[PDB]
């Protein structure tokens, strides 16, 4: 079951509107791995605040120290169920394009560029 | 058993 069969429509939109209150310039990301890979690990966690101004690069960069891959291994990110940003781009302008109608932004990663 | 992870300033200067 992913992040959005678990909790309701309901529920998420008051989730992000409660963490907003506290942390009004922090993206609420959910960060979940492609139902399909099986290199890379399922994290500890799925529920993410990360600051504004931190860019893709970064955060994949945090990401990949979390899970402990070795240089080699490969690691993408797609947004929203379709979009792959240049990672130059700070996390505030992905979550201006792309968040859902809930108010979380959805990613999932995987170790293929397809998906 | 807490939903929400943020990432710490040790953690975000770390990447860089
Ligand atoms: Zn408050
Ligand atoms: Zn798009
Ligand atoms: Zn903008
Ligand atoms: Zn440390």
């Amino acid at each position: 079951k992913t992040f959005k069969q678990r909790r309701s429509f309901e529920q998420r939109v008051e989730d992000v509107r409660l963490i907003r209150e506290q942390h009004p310039t922090k993206i609420p990301v959910i960060i979940e791995r492609y139902k399909g890979e099986k290199q890379l690990p399922v994290l500890d966690k799925t529920k993410f605040l990360v600051p504004d101004h931190v860019n893709m690069s970064e955060l994949i960069k945090i990401i990949r120290r979390r899970l402990q891959l070795n240089a080699n291994q490969a690691f993408f990110l797609l947004v929203n169920g379709h979009s792959m940003v240049s990672v130059s781009t700070p996390i505030s302008e992905v979550y201006e394009s792309e968040r859902d109608e809930d108010g979380f932004l959805y990613m999932v990663y995987a170790s293929q560029e397809t998906f | 058993e807490d939903d929400w992870t943020e990432f710490s300033s040790e953690e975000i200067r770390e990447a860089r």
